[PDB]
Parts: structure tokens; C-alpha cells; sequence
């Protein structure tokens, strides 16, 4: 279920205590707060305090991100807004200074390594002619499409006493005019009339000889990566010197802005400060303790809440019992129910682990899964976060206890189905005659020989479809019920209409996959399709005429407990049997190779397949059941208690 | 004689095979759009499952015709 | 070629400095 | 060019002889 | 690579951190210190390395070099040929804006750069050169297509209003040559609309200065024609007061190039936003590039409003595209 | 002769298979455009389903014919 | 084998060809026409009628194949 | 034999209509997507868009003609 | 059985018309979408757009020629 | 003479025209789409667009030549 | 016996192979979109895996029919 | 007894037809590029014809084998 | 005793042939994304390769049916 | 006894026609890239022609098998 | 039937290698185009581009495995 | 007989589908290679390596065809 909620709302005859009320009302956290009538309380001095605290918050998480950190909570910073700003300001200034250095080292290196190739090309195209006392050199870049325009411009402007050396490279030409010292101005005018100019080398290096300029780009491009390594080391050291201070200071600032933002949601007047908020009924004892100290001024009571009106407004939080709580991980990310709708969480522990056991159905695989449960239990026991950066996976040790609880339910059903099928690494105990059947009888009779397809397929196909019938009909019964619980007849008719149509479709199929009879099937079929055509004309939901084929396919969709189980079973068997080929053909080396090759192939196909075996069970809940009672049709308001960011440590 | 038992089996291969091939042609493009919607906003997930697993009634109806044929064999 | 023909122009402007 | 840089490279010997003559 | 199923998943992740409209409503009345605060909570807060107007400007520049300027490198093949054309248009804007700023003698901080293919230090290095043929040389070391184009323009003419007009012709000739075979419906539609807006800007740049309509007109558009272009270049503003059926119907009463550029960039944004209906093609990346480009122009304006403490009322018209 | 049931079952598997393939080709593009519309505005979910379900007639007509042929086996 | 069994056999293969390739034909048509319609309606709901008219015109292809299948079934 | 004629004429009809219906459908896919877009840009081109959508439907009518010529033998 | 010819001759007619009908369908798909788009930009483009649409429809007339030659032999 | 011989000739003859008519249909979808877009850019492109569209029609003439060589064997 | 056993084996190869082609067509666009979502943010790994593994139920409905036919050989 | 002359004629249909298809897919993309180039600059006409005509060497090899087979009917 | 010894080998040809084809269609777009992701940032090698190798399940299922059929041969 | 000459001729038509089809699916794209390069720089002609004619070794391998089969016919 | 037995095994071999070689070539088409494009940015991408080009060859090796098992029965 | 006849169809499938698959690989690889050489002429060696490595699919198709030619 979702937890039952009620409205709290303290009032009184004096204004000034309301900040002390908010303080105790965040030390115990139980209340989600709306605006009590509308938001109309603030002061310009309270705005100035809120600006300074939200500046400390933003400046702390900004400088944490410059340091490459994340804004997790810590022990709160001990005292004073003035000390908060005086602690933050020198740290933020150092972090921004090291990032400003890093950005300019990046920009210098980037520009140097671009110009370095054409400068080396032109410095190799030259022979030290730049350093000549008697003549002069003009560097530029061009393309072979237009080099004749430059030769013509020089021919017209100067009396063929120039030179023009060149070399091609990817996408262009390195070009080098040479002239007598008087004529460089004429060469610059000639190039300008060809749409060309001297190549401006990036820095003040434009004043240096070309062969003297190229050396500086080369040494700076070689040296700057070492200076990047130095500023990265200094910025990492600054993080070690200041992370714990920033973490504490960001934690403080979060709580201060939470109180000062929440202060706007009070109603206000001639005496009162009236607050409002939804509270869980199991949480009331803490609200009582938070307000009992303030009975010198407050008056309060808890009002019952209507499920009909405000249903989009009341918050939703879940309250399952301890055997069902871990299975919230499989459902709470999909949607948040509306208040007074159904919570499907307790249906997850009863069907998901049972279908996983039916699919896998191997005692040898169940023991490999049990050894993963023992491994995860070590992180819970030591209180270590699991980290696997390949997946960006981090699990806090409290979440690993949720996974281990679910995995123990999956192991249990996999061993009991593994004795029903007589399966332990496929065929291994059945080669040994520990498990057997009348073809080669053994110590333990196999209850359902899963791979004896001509004997067992009809049993396992009907048994798979029977779960499909049961949950599809239960989800449609929930839709009819939740329609009546709100007098919403458009949901009632859709629920009972699809139910009657599915009874009609099944009674038709049963009467054709066999023999017809009057009383048990041919009557009930016409009642089924009669209730369907009625519910369409009553509701005027014309999407029922298309979607009845969708609903009938969701029953047949459950034959994936047999199909993926039997695909897993035969493949595991033949890998074992390939082991016994090596063991029977050869001597003691064959018993070693047979064990080794079978083990390597089993581990590989247990890696490739198992996430598929976990996924096929859960999605039968997620679409073939949850879409029946309308789980996705509306979103409830998430429960968001007024709390400290410190998470109660 | 067994000429029909054989040809009924090649009719079953067509029934499940071409139906399995047409739902993959749908989910390729509906799934490649679906992961992009969830990448912009995680709250899209339920709608992107519903649309991706909707084209999967085409493989349940081809597999049904293969099972009607498996009753005549 | 033109790499020798510049020796009577810009080449001669450098070679003429030895008599100054 | 690919040969024209070598023709200018030989022509730079007039600056080498002008420097070597002082 | 060369698959919009892959590229549009990377674009979708980045659309998740595009600025909310509440930012531009809440940021508007702030002090500069409170603006720096509010900005440092966003995606731009990773490139903030100081607390002045040059540091905001560098944060906007450097964030978009990472989030938009890399889009052609993520892909290969036919997808690169579509996505690179979107960014080469912004390089033409940047080149034309710098040529005009250098002739006016303006500071490099006081001219707008849109997220094309080049980085800030290359545009900065090109602007530090003495002449348009010097700008063409600094764009030649990257190997950028507009370097080769600008050297040809500067053989034809030196008069800068004509240099801008001839650069636009060489770009849209090269765009048509590149785009025509790519089998993208959203790209060809947007390139026509982009050429129509550039004909309007060309007639306003050449307003009343003496005219030669067939010499300056750009082909590949739809909604603008030689008859409306010729009358616009005679100063007959009735030509765009007359429009009712085309996307540019709404330039009525425009009378300066600042009011034109403010109208053109809203209708070209509106027509790009329809690309959100194309989940596995060029429409989604086209939309994102125009949304992120408009976000940087609004941030550029807000930073100066908050810094200089200017009266709010006039800027509110300049900073919306409703 | 005795092959008649064989060729009938071959014809049935081919009817459902090519009709399931045809509606899968339709749902591939129509369903990606719906995931495009719903991620822009969640009021589009109903009209996205109407267009996505209209191709489902194609497998219904192919499947109708398969059930008419099954009466000859 | 007896030819009076094979006529019943291959008439049923001809029906699977007639409806299957014709249903495949309208499936190719509706794929692009309906993705265009969904975009036009998501932009402006006044496009709904013209989108649905264009989507349903291709349905004539499966009806033409289905006609030939009912002519063949009359001979079976 | 008369039964191989009857049986095997009927697969030639299935190819004639079905393979030509596939031919009209591959034409109408691209033409009708362009038509819906053009009508959304301006409702005035509905007549052009419908003429171009219907002209591809001469392919299936030719396959249907050969199927009725064959049915006269069957 | 050795009496098979009319059965295979009908299959030859179905392949001749139905696969050449497929050929003109592939042609008209891309030409006709370009034609509809050109007429939406300028209504004068209708004459060339329609001539190019109707020219790929000579691949389906050669299919009918071989199918009617085969129809004389049955 | 003989049913399978006389019949398989009509199957080979149907494949010869059908696959060649399919083949020339695949070239002009793209060549004809490029041609009608080039004529929308300028009318002087009409001659080169038709020459490039009609060359591809040298594939179905080769399919007809082999189908008429086979039709002489009946 | 004889051709009957042969044709039952053709029905298996046609069931598994043509359904394996359906799972492969689906995973191509989904896995390129998944690799791209994960490349832009490494936290997208779990969502990309769920959508990649969903089409794996098509090669398994082809295997189901192939194993039901192998029960005859 | 003419199962040579019948199947030789089927071999000839596959020889020319499947090679005529192969040159048709080559010309589709090459000619779409050539019609683009000659509309940018008509001096591209001779090279645009060379690239369009060269793929016609794949249907001459189809005809070669078809004429070799026809000498055996 | 022969008409099965022949056809069981073509059931094996279909089984690995179409499953190798389905695996190749999947790996095409996934590995093309993987190369580009690794070239942008070399830490993508694990999340590229895992998405490349999960599709090889399809050809393992093709080999499974072919090695079953090989014993029935 | 002509049936083996009948299937040998089909082996020739398949060898040449299906190998002629692969070399055209290569040059479609390699020749479009060639005409695009030669339009922007005429020095690309020789390298584009080497690449457009290298994919023609797939059709000389088809003919090699078709002439080996004509040695039996 | 000993002739058909030998004959159909060779058809199963031709399909086994042929369809796995076609599957391998479908994979290498898109991967090798990305590989060339990456090496054209940076020569150091050669080793990883060559790994991803050659990894798809597992498909044709699984085809050759079955073709050689079948050849052992001829 | 039908061994010679139907073995020749297995030779046609082995070379034909492997020549088809090589052509599919080379289509995209060679369009990338021509574009890479057109940007930088030094890319020629790696372009021919990537263009010719797919020919290893025709060698595998030809190998089975020459093994089948030993059964005639």
C-alpha cells in the first residue's frame, strides 16, 4: 500500500516564534508543505539573508566541481554566516585561479600545435635566407588553383628579380617570396592585389626571423604538457586541503536556504502564522514531540483527508512489509501511483522469483548464484560501497542488502524447480544416474523431464498460459474495482468489458482446440462476447475494438516462461554432453579436458544469457499486468518531507 | 504419406519466422527512438516500454498459427 | 634559370657593398 | 617549387660569399 | 558513426541540460554577483574561472566549443556532411561580423561569435591581423573553407559591403553543391529558408547605395524573389510589409538592420524547432543547434544588463522570441 | 495427392507471415514518430496510438485467410 | 501424386501469395505516410483529417489481393 | 495434368496481383509522405498531392488484369 | 507429370508482369516525391514533374508484352 | 516439346524481363529524382537529365533480347 | 521416414534462422543508440542494456518451434 | 526428357536478369552524382558519362554466359 | 536413408547461415558506433566491446540447432 | 538424362549473376564518391578510377566458376 | 536417393559458407567505413580500428565449420 | 546425374553469396577511402588495406567451390 496521510496545520496568537517552529519542524521531518492559503510572507532583511546563504551554497558546489568533487552532505559547518563567507572566499579564489591557469595553458598549446607544421615547412623551404643582410623573405599560405595569380602579380609589379619557392601539404601550399630589401613594400602590394598577405605568426614572434620563430612553437608545444601536469597536481592538492571544509559548508547552506525558502509558504495576518502540510499517520508521534515544546504559543490538530477531491494533491509514499520492501527497487522507478490507486509492490515477491526459478531450473546454476550472494554479503558486512567503474556502478552497502534479499528468493525457486526438472548443469547428475526416468532409471525420479518435448510440452505450455490468465484477469478486476471506488463508470465498463471479451475468446479457443459442448462452453462464450459488446456501447470507448486483440495477446505472452526456460535447458545439456564426449573418447587427459571445456562453455553461456533470464520475468509484471489496472495513466505527487540535507547521519 | 507431415513443418517455420522478423523490424526503430527519450528525461521510461513491446503481438499470432499447424501434424 | 638571373639584380645589390 | 627551392638555395650562396668576404 | 540513431542519443543527453525558461525570467532583475551565482548552478558553471564580464564571456564560449562545436567529429560520412553544413554557416556569420568590426575599429570582446567549427583563440588571432587578406591567412592554417573563398573575393573587390555579399554567394554555392544529394528532407527545407533570410539581409546591407539586383541575388531560396529583392534594394520597404502567406510575413514595419536581424532569427528558430518531430534524422540536431545558439545570445545580453545595471524595460523586447 | 494438406499449411504460414511482416514495416516508422511526438507533448499519446493501431488490420486480414484455409486441413 | 490433391494444395499457396504480398505492399505505403501524418498532427491538430485520408487510401492494395484470394477460395 | 494446371495457374495469379500491389505500395510510400507535408505547408496543393498518389495505382491494376486473364483459364 | 506446361506458363506471366510492375514502382517512388515537392515550390513545374513520373511507366508495358506473348501459347 | 521443358522456358523468360525491368527501375529512381530537381534549379538542365534517365533503359532491352531468343524455342 | 524427416529439419532451420534475423535487425539500431547514450553519460548503461536485451525474445520463439519439431526426428 | 532445355533457359534468365539488376544499382548512385555535377559545371559531362557507362560491363558478362548457354538449346 | 541425409544438411545450412546473417546485421551498426566512441575517448573500450559481443548469442543459437540436426543426419 | 546439364546451367547463372550483383553494390557508392571528388579536383581521376575498378575482381571470380561449370556441360 | 543425398549436402554447404560470408560482409561494411574515417583523424586509431574490422570474421568461421563437417559426408 | 547437377548449384551459391558479401563490405569502405585520399594523399596505403581485406570472404567462398569441384 501507499501510506495513509492526514493534514497537520499549527496556528497561534503570536508571530515571532515561527522561525523556532520551522527549526523544530525540520529536526523532526515528517511534513510535506503546500502554501497554507497562498505564499505572501517575506521581509527585505530576510531576502538579504537568503541571498547570502544561497550564494554560500552555489559558491561551495561550484568550487567543489572546479576541484572535480561532488556535493554530498557531511557534518554541518559550526557557526556564523560571516565565517561561512570568510571560509569560502579564499578557497573559491584559489580554485578559480588554478582553473584560469589551466584554460590558458590549453589555449596556448592548441594554437602553437596548429601553426607548428606550416612554420616548420616554411623554415625547411628557407635555407637561412631570412637572416640575409642584403635581401628579404615573405612567408604565406596558398593553393595550386591560384598560384599563377601570385606569379602574375609579382611579374607585373617587379622586374623578375624576385623568387618564389613553394611546397604542397594536405589541403594547401607553403609559399616563400624572396626580394631585394627596397622592394618588400612592392611585393606586399603585389600579393595584396592577388588577395594574399604575409602569414602573421601568433604571438610577438611575428617580429622574429622565421627560422628563429619556429623554434619557440616547437619548444612551447614540448614544454606546455609538463606545465599542464603541474597545475593538475596543484588543483588535486587544493582539493585534499579544502574538500572537507567545502562539504561541511555546502551542508550548512542547504539547511539554511531550506528554512528560508519554506518560510514563504506560511499564511500571515494580524496575529497568525498559519502552516499546512500532509503527514503520514505512522509519523504523527514525531510531529507531536516537535510541537509539544511549543505549546506555550501553538495550537494544532490533524484533520482527516478526502481520497476523492485533492487526490492529485496528496503526496504518495509506499509502506510495504519487510518481506516486500526490497522489491520496491523493481517498481518505484517506473511511476509514482496517485493517492487511492493500487500499489503493485506485494505482487512482485510472489511471481517474479517463482518465474525466474521456473526458467532457470538448475541446481548447479542456483549454487553459482548463491556464491554471488555470499560475495555481495561481504560488502554489506564490512560497510563498503561496491564500485565497478566499467558500468559506472556504485552501490552503497544499504542497497546491496536489498539485492541480496531478492537474490535469496531467486535461489530458492531455482533449486526447487531444479529438482522438479532433475537438472544440475543440465544433464550432469542425470548422466551419473542420480536423477533418472524409465529410459535409464536412477536414484531420484525426475518429476517433469523438461527436455522430453513430445511428453512435457503441452503441460508446460498450459501451465505458462495459466499464469497469463490469472494475472491478466486480476489486473482487469483491479480496474473494475478502482473504477467503482471513485464512481468512474468509464473505468468500470472497460474492466468488466475486457474481462467478458477474454472469457469469450478463451471459451471460443477451448471449444475449437478440442470439441464443442452446449452447457460448459458454447453458452459461456455468448455471455462473454455479449458483456463485451454491451461494455463498448455503454462506455463508448471505441479503442476497445482494436485493443481486445492486445489483451488476448498478453495472455499468450506468458509462454516465455516455457520458451526461454527450455532454450536455457537444452543448451546447458549439450555443453555437458560435449564434456562426456571428451571424457569417453580419451583417457585421463580426456576427463581433464572434458571437465575444463564444458566448464568454460557453461560460464560463457551463463554470462551471455542470464540478464535475459532476469529480464523476461519482470517485464510480464511491468507491461502484461501493470498496464491492466492503469498504473501509467496518472502520476501522484512525490512525498518530499521538510528535512535537513544531513539525512539523519 | 509423410510428404504432408514434412510440408506442415515448413509451413510452421514460415509462420513463426516471418512474424518474428516483422516485430524486429518495428522495435529497431521504436527502440532506437525510445532510448533517446529516456536519455533526455528518465520519466519517459514507462511510455517507451509500452511502445517498444507493443509491436510484439505480431510474434504471438504467428506462433499461434504454428501451434494450430502442430495440432494437424 | 630565374634563380641565377636574380644574381644580376638583388644578388648584385649585395655584391656591390665590398667596394664602398 | 620542388626544384625551385633548390635553385634559390644555390642563390643563397651569394650571401654566404658576401659574409665570408667581410 | 554515420548513424543518427547513435548521434541523436548523444544530442538527447545534451538537450537534457539546455537552459529552462525560468532562468531568463529569474535572472533578469539580479545584481551581477547574483547573476554569476545563478549561472554557476548551470552547465556553464564548469567553465567559470573568475567573477568579471570577461569570465562570463569565456564561460559561454568554452561551454559551446564542447557541447556544439564537436558535433561534426562525433559522426563520419553522410551524417558528417549534413551536420558540418550547420556549423560552417556560423563560421560565415563570425567571419562577416569580424570583417565589419575590424573596419569599424571595435574591441574583439564587443562582437558576437556563434558556435561554428573554429575555437575563440583562432578568431581572436585572425582579428589581431592588419587586413582582410591577413584574416584569410590565419584561417588557412586550420585549413578552413572560407580562407580559400575570401582570397577569391579579395581579388574581385576591396569595398566591404560587397566583400560580405560575395562571401555569402560563395558559401551558399558551396552549400548547394554539398547538400543536394544527402537525402534529408529537413536540411533542404532549412537551407532554402536560410538563403531567403540572407537575401533580405543583403538588400538591407546594400540599402539605397546604388543597386544591381541580379549581380547580388542568391539562388536556392523559395519565399523571396528577384522582384521583391530589387524593390527592397530601391528602399521600397512595401516588399516585406506586403507579405502574408510566407514564414517572413511579420517583417511589416521593420526599418533598420537591428530590427531585421531580431525578426529573421526568430522565424528561423521557429522553423528549426519543428525538427523535434524527426527523432532519427537531421531535424533533431538542427533544432538543438538553433536552441543552444539562441541560449548563448540571451546569456550574452543578460550578463551586460546585470553588469552595467541598465533599465530592464527596453531589453525585455530583445531577449524572448515568444 | 497426399501433399494437399502440406501445401495448404505452407500457404497458411505464408499468409500470416507476409501480413505480420507488412504491419511490422508500418509500425517501425509510425511508432518512432509517436515516441517523437510524446516526448515533445504528452497530450499526443492518444493520437500516437490511433495511428500505431491502424496498421493492425493487415495481420488481421492475413490471419482471417489462415483460419479459412485451416478449415480444409 | 494425384493431380486432384495438388490443385487444392497449390490454390492455397496462391491465396497466401495474393494476400501476403498485397498486405506487405500497403505496409510499405503506410510506414512513411503515417510518420508524415503524426508529425503534421503534432504540429497542428487541424491536419488530422488529411493525414487519415492519405493513410487509408493505400488500404485498397490489401483489399485487391484479398479479392483474388476469395476468387481462388471459390475454386477450392 | 489438369490438376497441376489448376493448382499452378493459381500461384501465377498470386504473383501477378501480389507483386504488383507491392509495386504500387513502394511508390505511394514516398509520394504520400511528400503529399502530407505539402498539404501541411499550404492546403491549396491537395489536388496535386492526390493526383500524384493515385497515378502509382496503375501498377496493381495491370497485375489484376493478368490475374483475371489467368482466372478465365482456371 | 509431363503435362505441366500451362501451369508454368502462368507462373511465367506472373513473374513477367508482377516483377516489372515492382520495377516501375521503385522508379516512381523517388521521382514522384521530388515532383510533388517541386510543384509545391512553383506551380509551373507540373509539366516536367508529370513527364518524369510517367516516363518510368514503360518498364510495366514491357512486362505486359512478355505476359501477352506467353498468353498466346496457353 | 514436353511439359516441363516448354514450361521452364516461360519461367526463364519471365525472370529475364522481370529482373532486368526491376534493374532499370532501381537506376532512374535516383537518376530521375536528381534530374527533376536539376530542372527545378534551371530549365537548361532538361536535355542532360533525359539523356541520363534514358541510358539506364539499356538494361530492359537486354532482358527483352534474351526473352525473344527464348520465345523462338517454343 | 525418408523425405518427411528431411522436411521437418528444413522447418527447424527456417524457424530459428529467420527469427534470429529478426532479433538481429532489432538490436542493430537499439545498440548503436545505446552505445551513444552511454558514451555521452556513463550512467545510461543500465537503460541501454534493458532495451538491448528485450529483442532477445524473438530468437527464442523461433527456437521453441525448432525444438518442438526436433521431437519428431 | 527435356529437363536440360527447360533448366538451361532458367539459367539464362538468372545470368542476364541478375547482372542487369547489378548494373542498375551501380548506375542509380553514379548517375545521381553525374546529373548533379553537370548542373554545377557542364564541363563535367565527359567524366560523368565515363563513370555512368563503365558499370555496363556487368550486364555484358551476364549476356556472355546467356549466349554460351543458348548455344546448347 | 537418403532423402533425409540430403535435406538435413540444408536445414543445417539455413540454421547457421541466417543466424550468422542476423548477428552480422546487429554488429554492423553497434561496432560502427563503438569505433567512433573509442576514437572520441579511449575509456569507451569496455562499453563498446560488451555491446559488440552480446549479439553473438544469435549465431550460438544457430550452431545449437545445426549440431542437433547433425546427430539426426 | 538431361537433368544434370539442366542444374549445371543453373549453377552457371547463379555464379555469374549473383557475383555481378555484388560488384554493382560496391561501385554504386565508390563511383558516387569518385564523381564527387573529380568535380572538386581533376587530379583525383586516376585514384578514383583505380578504386571504382578494384571492386571488379568479384565478377571475374563469378566467371571463373561459371567457365569451370561449362567444362562439365 | 544416393544422387540427391550427395547433391543436397553440397547445397547445404553452399548456403552455410555463403550466408555467413554475406553476414560478415554486412558487419564489415559499416565498421570498416568508421575505421577508415577514424584513422584519417589520427594514425594512432589503427590498432583498435583493425580489431573491430577483424572481430566480425567469427561469423564466416562458424559457416566454414559447418561446411567442413558436411564435406566429411561426401 | 543429380549429384553432378545439384553439386554445381552448391558451387554457384558458395561463390555467388560470398562475392555478394564482399561487395557489400567494399561499398561503404571504398566510399570512405576515396574521400580520405581526396582530403590527404598520404591516406592511400590504409585505404587499399581496408578495401582489400574484405576479399577474404571471396577466398572462403572459392575454397568451398573448389572442394565441391573435386566431387564431379
Amino acid at each position: 500500500p501507499m501510506e495513509k496521510l492526514v493534514l497537520a496545520g499549527p496556528k497561534g496568537r503570536a508571530k515571532e516564534l515561527l522561525q523556532s517552529l520551522q527549526q523544530a519542524g525540520v529536526v523532526h521531518l515528517e511534513t510535506l508543505r503546500p502554501e497554507a492559503l497562498s505564499a505572501y510572507q517575506l521581509s527585505p532583511e530576510e531576502r538579504a539573508e537568503l541571498r547570502r546563504w544561497e550564494a554560500v551554497s552555489a559558491g561551495a558546489e561550484h568550487t567543489l566541481s572546479l576541484l572535480g568533487l561532488e556535493a554530498e552532505p557531511a557534518r554541518p559547518f559550526p557557526e556564523g554566516l560571516e565565517a561561512a563567507e570568510k571560509a569560502l572566499s579564499p578557497i573559491q579564489a584559489h580554485a578559480e585561479g588554478l582553473t584560469r591557469q589551466k584554460q590558458e595553458l590549453e589555449e596556448e598549446l592548441a594554437l602553437a600545435q596548429a601553426y607548428l607544421e606550416p612554420l616548420e615547412r616554411l623554415a625547411a623551404l628557407a635555407h637561412g635566407l631570412d637572416k640575409s643582410p642584403f635581401l628579404r623573405v615573405i612567408p604565406f599560405l596558398l593553393t595550386e588553383k591560384e598560384l599563377p595569380l601570385v606569379e602574375e602579380a609579382l611579374r607585373k609589379a617587379l622586374e623578375d628579380r624576385y623568387l618564389l619557392a613553394h611546397e604542397a601539404y594536405a589541403g594547401g601550399v607553403a609559399a616563400l617570396v624572396v626580394v631585394h630589401r627596397k622592394e618588400v613594400d612592392q611585393a606586399k602590394a603585389a600579393l595584396s592585389r592577388a588577395g594574399v598577405a604575409e602569414l602573421r605568426l601568433p604571438g610577438a614572434l611575428g617580429e622574429l626571423p622565421l627560422s628563429e620563430a619556429a623554434r619557440r612553437l616547437k619548444e612551447r608545444a614540448e614544454a606546455a604538457p609538463r606545465e599542464l601536469s603541474e597545475v593538475r597536481q596543484h588543483l588535486a592538492k587544493l582539493a585534499r586541503e579544502s574538500a572537507s571544509t567545502l562539504q561541511s559548508l555546502w551542508t550548512r547552506a542547504q539547511d539554511e536556504v531550506a528554512r528560508l525558502k519554506a518560510l514563504e509558504e506560511l499564511a500571515s495576518g494580524r496575529f497568525g502564522f498559519a502552516l499546512l502540510g500532509y503527514v503520514p499517520v505512522k509519523a504523527k508521534p514525531k510531529v507531536e514531540e516537535a510541537l509539544a515544546r511549543h505549546k506555550e504559543s501553538v495550537v494544532y490538530a490533524f484533520e482527516p483527508v478526502d481520497e476523492h477531491h485533492e487526490a492529485d494533491r496528496i503526496p504518495v509514499v509506499l509502506d510495504n512489509p519487510p518481506w516486500a520492501k526490497p522489491f520496491e527497487l523493481l517498481v518505484s522507478f517506473l511511476n509514482t501511483p496517485k493517492y487511492g490507486t493500487f500499489d503493485p509492490t506485494p505482487v512482485v515477491p510472489v511471481f517474479f522469483p517463482f518465474w525466474f526459478g521456473m526458467i532457470v531450473g538448475d541446481i548447479g546454476y542456483a549454487l553459482l548464484f548463491y556464491l554471488v550472494g555470499r560475495w555481495l554479503s561481504g560488502y554489506v558486512k564490512r560497510n563498503e560501497p561496491l564500485v565497478i567503474d566499467l558500468f559506472a556502478l556504485k552501490l552503497k552497502p544499504q542497497v546491496i542488502g536489498k539485492l541480496v534479499h531478492i537474490l535469496n528468493w531467486m535461489v530458492f525457486w531455482t533449486v526447487v524447480w531444479g529438482v522438479i526438472y532433475g537438472e544440475f548443469f543440465g544433464t550432469f547428475l542425470e548422466h551419473l544416474g542420480v536423477f533418472g526416468t524409465p529410459e535409464h532409471p536412477g536414484l531420484i525420479p525426475i518429476l517433469i523431464h523438461r527436455i522430453d518435448t513430445a511428453k512435457t510440452a503441452n503441460l508446460l505450455i498450459l501451465l505458462s498460459v495459466a499464469f497469463g490468465v490469472v494475472l491478466v484477469f486480476f489486473g482487469l478486476a483491479l480496474r473494475a474495482y478502482l473504477g467503482l471506488k471513485h464512481r468512474h463508470m468509464a473505468h468500470f465498463w472497460e474492466g468488466v468489458g475486457y474481462l467478458g471479451g477474454l472469457v469469450g475468446v478463451l471459451a471460443l479457443a477451448a471449444s475449437y482446440l478440442g470439441n464443442l459442448q452446449a452447457g460448459w462452453l458454447q453458452g459461456l462464450m455468448y455471455l462473454g462476447f455479449g458483456v463485451f459488446l454491451l461494455a463498448v456501447l455503454m462506455s463508448r470507448i471505441w479503442l476497445m475494438i482494436p485493443e481486445i486483440f492486445t489483451q488476448a495477446g498478453h495472455i499468450l505472452s506468458h509462454i516465455r516462461i516455457y520458451a526461454v526456460g527450455a532454450a536455457g535447458g537444452i543448451l546447458a545439456g549439450l555443453l555437458t554432453d560435449v564434456g562426456f564426449a571428451l571424457a569417453e573418447r580419451l583417457g585421463l587427459l580426456g576427463v581433464l579436458l572434458g571437465l575444463l571445456v564444458a566448464g568454460v562453455l557453461h560460464l560463457l553461456i551463463l554470462l551471455l544469457t542470464t540478464l535475459g533470464h532476469m529480464l523476461q520475468p519482470i517485464r510480464l509484471l511491468w507491461v502484461e499486468f501493470f498496464t491492466k489496472f492503469g498504473f501509467y495513466e496518472e502520476n501522484g505527487r512525490p512525498y518530499r518531507p521538510f528535512k535537513s540535507v544531513r539525512e539523519a547521519q | 504419406g509423410g510428404l504432408d507431415r514434412g510440408l506442415i513443418a515448413v509451413g510452421m517455420g514460415l509462420a513463426v519466422g516471418l512474424a518474428a522478423l516483422g516485430t524486429g523490424v518495428a522495435q529497431a526503430r521504436i527502440g532506437a527512438a525510445g532510448v533517446g527519450a529516456i536519455a533526455e528525461d528518465r520519466s519517459n521510461f514507462g511510455t517507451a516500454l509500452i511502445f517498444l513491446l507493443l509491436p510484439e503481438t505480431l510474434v504471438i499470432f504467428g506462433l499461434l498459427i504454428a501451434f494450430i499447424l502442430n495440432g494437424r501434424l | 634559370s630565374k634563380l641565377e638571373a636574380i644574381l644580376s639584380q638583388e644578388v648584385e645589390a649585395e655584391i656591390q657593398a665590398l667596394l664602398q | 617549387g620542388l626544384i625551385k627551392s633548390l635553385a634559390e638555395k644555390e642563390k643563397q650562396l651569394l650571401e654566404r660569399l658576401e659574409a665570408a668576404k667581410k | 558513426a554515420d548513424d543518427f540513431a547513435y548521434l541523436n542519443a548523444r544530442v538527447r543527453v545534451r538537450r537534457g541540460t539546455l537552459l529552462k525558461e525560468s532562468f531568463f525570467q529569474e535572472a533578469l532583475d539580479l545584481s551581477f554577483a547574483d547573476f554569476l551565482r545563478l549561472l554557476s548552478e548551470t552547465v556553464y558553471g564548469g567553465e567559470l574561472a573568475g567573477q568579471g564580464l570577461p569570465d562570463v564571456d569565456r564561460a559561454v564560449l568554452r561551454t559551446q566549443a564542447k557541447l556544439v562545436g564537436d558535433l561534426p567529429r562525433l559522426v563520419t560520412g553522410e551524417a558528417r556532411e549534413a551536420v558540418r553544413l550547420l556549423l560552417l554557416r556560423n563560421d560565415l556569420h563570425n567571419l562577416q561580423a569580424l570583417l565589419r568590426a575590424k573596419a569599424t575599429g571595435r574591441p574583439f570582446e564587443e562582437v558576437l561569435l556563434l558556435p561554428g567549427t573554429l575555437r575563440e583563440e583562432v578568431w581572436r588571432q585572425a582579428y589581431e591581423a592588419q587586413d582582410p587578406a591577413g584574416m584569410a591567412q590565419v584561417l588557412a592554417v586550420p585549413g578552413h573553407p572560407l580562407a580559400r573563398a575570401l582570397r577569391a573575393v579579395l581579388r574581385e573587390t576591396q569595398d566591404l559591403a560587397r566583400v560580405e555579399a560575395l562571401l555569402a554567394k560563395r558559401f551558399f554555392e558551396d552549400v548547394a553543391k554539398a547538400a543536394k544529394g544527402l537525402d534529408q528532407p529537413a536540411l533542404r527545407d532549412y537551407l532554402a529558408l536560410e538563403v531567403d533570410a540572407e537575401n533580405l539581409r543583403t538588400a538591407f546591407k546594400l540599402q539605397g547605395s546604388g543597386l544591381a539586383p541580379d549581380a547580388f541575388f542568391l539562388k536556392g531560396g523559395r519565399f523571396v524573389d528577384r522582384v521583391r529583392f530589387a524593390r527592397l534594394m530601391e528602399g521600397d520597404y512595401a516588399v516585406l510589409d506586403e507579405l502574408s502567406g510566407t514564414p517572413f510575413s511579420g517583417l511589416s514595419g521593420v526599418r533598420d538592420l537591428k530590427a531585421l536581424e531580431r525578426g529573421l532569427r526568430c522565424v528561423l528558430l521557429k522553423e528549426a524547432k519543428k525538427g523535434v518531430q524527426d527523432p532519427l534524422g537531421v531535424g533533431l540536431v538542427l533544432a538543438y543547434v538553433k536552441e543552444r545558439e539562441w541560449e548563448a545570445v540571451r546569456l550574452r545580453l543578460l550578463a551586460r544588463r546585470a553588469y552595467f545595471g541598465l533599465p530592464r524595460a527596453q531589453v525585455e523586447e530583445e531577449v524572448v522570441c515568444p
